[PDB]
RNA sequence: UUCCAGGCCU
């Protein structure tokens, strides 16, 4: 079911991805 | 230094460790706390100068202030929170301890007082020994409510020739109160007499408290099971007391109560409803928490916290406000993107239904913030203009 | 060190702009932190993202 | 200070023999006053304690985290799965005599931070000394021995 | 910085007799012994025991202030009975108890076994 | 110098533990002048109490037939007017006058209170502080 | 406003305060550190001549 | 989260699914499926402030979606799943918070301003600002001897690098009056 | 930042037990909670000590002279 | 059938614990002992470090501190005067034990420093003292610190007498347990309860060894304290038993020194 | 000293 809904706990993984790329200084850098 | 008594002369008592260790009661007059607060102190230089501090600036003196013909110092916290417990009919102390307690009062005639209970085991009561600190000729009369010369709930306060005859003891009696045991002592005895009184009272109660113990901890914030559910409706019921009065105004059917927009006259009824509820919702859990509850015990002694506090912790927080006008629609006829336009309902105007014990919601939170930010805001000006005005 | 890297200084008129500014706005949700601001003085004037 | 705007300076230090104790032996490393709670309504403090007393027993990184599905009930039930009071409290004995404490105590770990700002870098005392030039009055700052 | 010296909790520096007894005058036949470089450890116990001597009218103690290792012990006694003695007794009394207790703990122990 | 100053027996109209875990304010009537009521709290951890019970309430300011410090035990042999179970001791504050002549005095014991009523406590009840209370059965 | 209505001064000291329940209302625990820093001009008198020489 | 009703089977829903997720944790595992992909895959958008004015967002992703079936007496009390006009959704609310705050345990349980203080004192406490202090001649700095990572924490700290560079220790705290000090 | 010899709270040695813990995990594969129980850390005073320590020392040791 | 008053009843035993039921005494005493055990029983631990070379990452004093906590032997001790009392200008085998310690990063792969590595140099005078108490599995005990390639550390430690009042390192204690009247027939507490006192508040392993309540019965106002369930642990330096007898003893001596003073005190005067 | 800046006093 590679396309089922998305429980809350999941989002974390997303945010992880965010910083994985972005960075806590994203702004200042870019 | 905005008080006359924001600078009193004390006695040096050279001690170790790098801190100015000052007595507690004289805490309030300096507006002093210990969370990183410092204090300056100067040293007189001439025989007459010191004379001037000693004869006019002594703390024993500043003890009763004219900016309110009442004493400015007086027992607080540990001593106050404890003095209460020590008192209470339901509190007795056998020998051994009493003997120690007696000893601790520097003065004490060194002559143990008769146990009011020689019956099986000789016992002593808080009130009883606590009076070993209370001088003579000292007379007190109170009467809170159901007070009656034989006060049941220990209402009121009655002390004679320096002995607690009846009624508990707390902020009302020992406090910086007006007819305060403290205010009396000073007058009736001397700046000096009373000065040392804090000492005995303190050292005794303080010491007694050392053992009886005391604390606070979440268990003190959870109101009785039903007494909470009974509240979640005391809430919803007001919601639907609004839902009603809301549409009733969404129909164009409401007296614009002279000098108030349909809009104004509206919100008013709304607000009044929520707080109306919120408060009772509180009290509910209030007289619902047994006396054993700590957070109450303090509120009773008058050493910390009040109704409102327990309310927002155990019951329901409240409707946050910015300029008296509940969270506004700075977001184009809505409070957050999490709301459908033109939503005048409380779940969107800043009403926090949850209690601190349960914790807010992303919204309850952010609104509570905006409300909070307002405090800090003027606290930052209500201080500047203040200081200015003062000089 | 982080908290500083992501910070915001917001000029003022001349003397404490008591009102509009310093308050926590709706449009602030999600962008700026609601609780982290300096006590007194430049309160609400300096923000943390 | 804790993580709830719970500032505080030491008042005095004691050693185990004097500190109050829980049958288990355990004793506090810190003893904060009950009063600094009701007026600040920093319940989260309390909650962090109850949660950490658990995760410290089970070794399961206590999840404080903003908004989530935890509850005092939620915890008080697990903390009860370890044998200790369900709300955290525990009886303790007056370190001097060994006599119990008519009361119990909310006794559990809490994360605390030691802020710089320690007495000794402050205690300053001047009895005359370094005097400015234009003013001839004492000089500013302790670093320079001023008054 | 201003911290005292750790050992000052048990070493009587420059002449300071452990004991020191000044006669309480507040009430007849009763005194106050000042125990230098000591504490509850010793205090409370000598208070308790002392509080068994039926010929002891009064007995209580107190640590002046946490910063100072010391405590005053106040003892009153049935006249004709010098409190001083009551302290000696209630004192040895402790040792005797202890002795026994030491013995008995050694008894029980010399009758044990375990692997760890 | 040492004599009783009042003797009687009453029956519990009811006992009350309002918000108290070891104390109960109780009251009874008189098995003599029906005008003799009585009020008195009581450590019910030392001397329990139940509805309707005859408790001999005696009172006087003295030792035993034969101010100052409080010797402790020793008296295990000494005179023992303790021929009772409960033996409190406090003071008398007000000496109210419930009309008629049905005066009623209030006595308290370092914390616990007490009140009487009737009139034949005349030459027996002094306004003194001293006054050991007593009970039995 | 800042030099004549309010000056900086000698014989003054400052430190963090921490409440003590074992002091008399009117005392103030001064750290030995400061006790040895702050002085007090005392005249030599056949009253203190003794004590004084001792201190000196 | 862009949440368009692009779902024939049902209603409106996250343009992202339990698959997308595992497809991510996939890369999480071997340290392929980026965040940037989650963007171009038109799965989530960078909602400007202005633009925000014209949308509707679901707080908790799930929760505010399906229908119905007595809530939990322990939990708090949250508003309902009103309308369905929803356009986007919140990653997690905990993201309105900035560094500082994010380290506060249960901020949703304190008097609003309290969380502000902690937002200042953490910036005054000690720690281990970096692991190269051994080679930094910065004029002044303090390092706590044995730092301990906190017991209670935030999912937020994870990214703030905390359990790795803490600012204190968990001390067995006893709340109670004693000597009165 | 190296194991903490002994426990702040009570004192019970804990400087040794370090290596054994990290092992009853990567190797013996246990769960913290028990791992600790395994090495004798009964009450939390000691427990929190280990469970919380952050062995930075490693990260430090990875530099140079 | 024997012995005066105080009487133990070892519940269990362990090289590192002594769960015993010390009964029939004054609580005062029970504690007074407890205390003694904790902070006044003589021990021995490093108290002086002489850093010659250090390339570690743990700056001197950091290490110097741990070194002091490192439990050292002290079975005897009583035959090793407090450096302070001794006459040797500073210290000597008569008052102290000296240890060495050197490490180098040969294993280009984290070389570890362990308490075992200390090396007694001064004459042990022949007496169990100075040996880095080890309760390690592989016999390494107390990881002092780590180092890389050319990291070197040269020390010189000097352990002396000492007691917990001066610093914890001289704590043979570790953590004692204490409890009595497992049901509270004395009411020394007032259980905080939401509903059922007996429910919310867990019962204790010690309830068994003492008769449960029994509703009927009134209240015992003559109730005192006998039977105390202690559990003296230990850290090594002293055997879990000594941490108890020496406790019973150390204390005892003091309690006598008081008489000693009462004597010396009289002899005086004109 | 001086000039600007920032910070701390729940
Ligand atoms: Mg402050
Ligand atoms: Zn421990
Ligand atoms: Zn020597």
């Amino acid at each position: 079911d590679e396309s089922a809904p998305i429980t809350a706990e999941d989002s974390w993984a997303v945010i992880s991805a965010f910083f994985r790329e972005k960075g806590l200084v994203s702004q200042q850098l870019d | 230094s905005l008080h006359k008594m924001s600078m009193m002369a004390h006695r040096v008592k050279v001690i170790p460790y790098s801190t100015f260790r000052l007595n507690l009661s004289v805490t309030s007059p300096y507006n002093a706390d210990f969370d990183g607060d410092e204090m300056n102190l100067h040293v007189p230089q001439s025989e007459e100068t010191r004379a001037e501090l000693s004869q006019l600036c002594a703390v024993p003196l500043q003890i009763v202030s004219p900016q309110s013909n009442k004493p400015c110092m007086g027992i607080v916290q540990d001593t106050l929170c404890g003095i209460r417990k020590l008192t209470l009919r339901d509190t007795f102390i056998e020998l051994d301890q009493v003997l120690n307690m007696l000893y601790w009062v520097p003065d004490w005639d060194g002559v143990i007082p008769t146990p009011a209970i020689i019956k099986p085991k000789p016992l002593w009561s808080g009130k009883q020994i606590l009076s070993v600190a209370i001088p003579n000729g000292i007379h007190l009369q109170r009467f809170d409510e159901g007070t009656t010369l034989l006060s049941p709930k220990d209402n009121g306060m009655l002390i004679i020739d320096g002995q607690i005859i009846f009624g508990v003891v707390e902020k009302k009696t020992v406090g910086s109160s007006n007819g305060g045991l403290i205010h009396v002592v000073t007058r009736e005895k001397g700046p000096q007499v009373c000065a040392k009184l804090f000492g005995n009272i303190q050292k005794v109660v303080n010491f007694w408290l050392l053992h009886n113990g005391f604390s606070t901890g979440i268990g003190d914030t959870i109101a009785d099971g039903p007494t909470m559910r009974e509240i979640t409706e005391t809430i919803a019921e007001a919601k639907k007391k609004v839902l009603d009065v809301t549409k009733e105004a969404q129909a164009n059917l409401l007296t614009a109560k002279h000098g108030m927009t349909l809009r104004e006259s509206f919100e008013d009824n709304v607000v009044r409803f929520l707080n109306e509820a919120r408060d009772k919702a509180g009290r509910l859990a209030e007289v619902n928490l047994k006396d054993l509850n700590n957070v109450k015990q303090m509120v009773m002694a008058g050493s910390k916290g009040s109704f409102i506090n327990i309310a927002q912790m155990s019951a329901c927080v409240g409707q946050q406000s910015v300029e008296g006008k509940r969270i506004a629609f700075g977001f184009v006829d809505r409070t957050l993107p999490h709301f459908s336009k033109d939503d005048y309902s409380p779940e969107s105007k800043g009403f926090v239904e949850n209690s601190y014990l349960r914790g807010l919601t992303p919204q309850e939170f952010f609104f509570h913030a905006m409300g909070g930010r307002e405090g800090l805001i003027d606290t930052a000006v209500k201080t500047a203009e203040t200081g200015y005005i003062q000089r | 060190t982080l908290s500083h890297l992501r910070r915001t200084n917001t000029p003022i008129g001349r003397d404490g702009k008591l009102a509009k500014p310093r308050q926590l706005h709706n449009t602030h949700w999600g962008l700026v932190c609601p609780a982290e601001t300096p006590e007194g003085q430049a309160c609400g004037l300096v923000k943390n993202l | 200070a804790s993580r709830h705007g719970q500032k505080g300076t030491i008042g005095i230090t004691y050693r185990r023999e004097d500190m109050p104790f829980t049958a288990e032996g355990i004793v506090p490393d810190l003893i904060i006053n009950p009063h600094a709670i009701p007026s600040r309504m920093t319940v989260a403090h309390l909650i962090e304690c109850l949660l950490s007393k658990v995760a410290a027993l089970s070794g399961n990184e206590g999840d404080a985290s903003p908004f989530t599905d935890i509850t005092v009930e939620g915890i008080s039930k697990l903390l009860r799965e370890h044998g200790y009071q369900s709300r955290g409290f525990e009886v303790m004995y007056n370190g001097h005599t060994g006599k119990k404490l008519m009361a119990q105590i909310f006794f559990g770990p809490t994360y605390y931070q030691r802020l710089r700002h320690m007495v000794d870098d402050k205690i300053h005392a001047r009895a005359r000394g370094p005097m400015q030039v234009l003013t001839r009055q004492p000089v500013e700052g302790r670093s320079r021995d001023g008054g | 910085m201003n911290a005292p010296d750790r050992f000052e909790l048990f070493l009587l520096g420059e002449g300071e007799s452990k004991l020191k007894i000044d006669p309480d005058t507040k009430a007849p036949n009763a005194v106050v012994i000042t125990f230098e470089k000591e504490d509850h450890t010793l205090g409370n116990l000598i208070r308790a025991e002392l509080l068994n001597d039926r010929k002891v009218l009064f007995a209580a103690y107190k640590v002046e202030h946490p910063f100072f290792a010391r405590f005053k012990l106040r003892i009153q006694t049935t006249e004709g009975y010098d409190p001083k003695d009551a302290l000696k007794n209630a004192c040895n009394s402790i040792i005797n108890k202890l002795g026994a207790l030491k013995t008995n703990f050694e008894t029980e122990w010399n009758l044990q076994t375990l692997a760890a | 110098m040492s004599n009783t100053l009042f003797d009687d027996i009453f029956q519990v109209s009811e006992v009350d533990p309002g918000r108290y875990n070891k104390v109960c304010r109780i009251e009874a009537a008189s098995t003599t002048q029906d005008q003799c009521k009585l009020t008195l709290d009581i450590n019910v951890e030392l001397f329990p109490v139940a509805a309707q019970d005859s408790l001999t309430v005696t009172i006087a300011s003295s030792l035993n037939l034969e101010t100052r410090s409080w010797r402790p035990p020793q008296a295990g042999d000494r005179s023992l007017a303790d021929d009772y179970d409960y033996v409190m001791y406090g003071t008398a504050y007000k000496f109210e006058e419930v009309s008629k002549d049905l005066i009623a005095v209030y006595y308290s014991f370092g914390g616990l209170l007490m009140r009487l009523e009737g009139n034949y406590r005349n030459l027996n009840n002094l306004k003194q502080e001293n006054a050991y209370l007593l009970i039995r059965r | 406003r800042g030099n004549l209505m309010g000056k900086r001064v000698d014989f003054s000291a400052r430190t963090v305060i921490s409440g003590d329940p074992n002091l008399e209302l009117d005392q103030v625990g001064v750290p030995k550190s400061i006790a040895k820093t702050l002085t007090y001009p005392e005249v030599v008198t056949p009253y203190n001549i003794d004590r004084l020489t001792q201190l000196v | 989260f862009i949440v368009e009703d692009d779902e024939s089977l049902g209603h409106k829903e996250l343009k992202v699914r339990k698959g997308h997720i595992a497809k991510l944790m996939a890369t999480e595992y071997q340290d392929e499926y980026t965040w940037s992909s989650l963007l171009n895959e038109g799965l989530v958008e960078y909602i400007d402030a202005e633009e925000e004015e014209s949308i509707l967002i679901a707080m908790q992703p799930e929760d505010l979606e399906p229908a119905e079936a007595d809530v939990d007496p322990a939990k708090r009390i949250r508003v309902s799943h009103h309308a369905t006009t929803f356009t986007h959704c919140e990653i997690h609310p905990s993201m309105i918070l900035g560094v500082a705050a994010s380290i506060i345990p249960f901020p949703d349980h304190n008097q609003s301003p309290r969380n502000t203080y902690q937002s200042a004192m953490g910036k005054q406490a000690m720690g281990v600002f970096l692991t190269n202090y051994n080679v930094r001649m910065d004029t002044m700095a303090n390092i706590l001897y044995y730092p301990q990572k906190p017991l209670g924490t935030t999912r937020a700290m994870e990214y703030l690098k905390f359990r790795e560079l803490p600012a204190g220790q968990n001390a067995i705290v006893a709340i109670a009056c004693y000597s009165g000090y | 930042m190296i194991v903490p010899v002994r426990c702040f709270s009570c004192g019970k040695v804990v400087g040794d037990k370090w290596e054994s813990y990290l092992n009853l995990l990567q190797e013996d594969e246990l769960d913290e909670g028990t791992a600790l129980s395994r090495l004798g850390l009964k009450r939390y005073c000691c427990r929190r000590m280990i469970l919380t320590h952050v062995d930075l020392i490693e990260k430090f040791l990875r530099y140079n002279p | 059938m024997s012995e005066e008053g105080p009487q133990v009843k070892i519940r269990e035993a362990s090289k590192d614990n002594v769960d015993f039921i010390l009964s029939n005494v004054d609580l005062a005493m029970a504690n007074s002992l407890r205390r003694v055990m904790i902070a006044e029983i003589p021990t021995l631990a490093i108290d002086s470090v002489e850093v010659e070379t250090n390339t570690t990452v743990l700056a001197d004093e950091f290490i110097a501190h741990r070194l002091g906590l490192i439990p050292l032997q002290s079975m005897d001790i009583e035959q090793l005067e407090y450096s302070r009392d001794c006459f040797c200008e500073d210290h000597c085998d008569k008052c102290s034990v000296v240890l060495t310690l050197q490490a180098f990063g040969e294993s280009e792969s984290t070389t570890n420093v362990y308490s075992k590595d200390l090396v007694i140099v001064s004459n042990l005078m022949g007496r169990n003292i100075g040996h880095p108490i080890i309760q390690d599995k592989e016999g390494n005990g107390v990881l002092i610190c780590k180092l890389r390639k050319g990291q070197e550390l040269k020390l010189t430690c000097v352990a002396k007498k000492g007691i917990a009042k001066e610093h914890a390192k001289w704590g043979p204690a570790a953590a004692i347990e204490f409890e009595y009247d497992p049901w509270n027939k004395l009411k020394h507490t007032d259980y905080w309860y939401e509903q059922d006192s007996a429910k919310e508040w867990p019962q204790s392993k010690n309830c068994e060894y003492e008769d449960p309540p029994n509703e009927g019965d009134p209240f015992d106002y003559k109730a005192q304290a006998d039977t105390f369930y202690m559990n003296v642990e230990s850290v090594g330096s002293i055997p879990v038993d000594q941490v108890v007898v020496r406790g019973i003893d150390t204390l005892q001596k003091k309690v006598a020194s008081i008489l000693l003073a009462l004597t010396q005190m009289d002899q005086d005067k004109v």
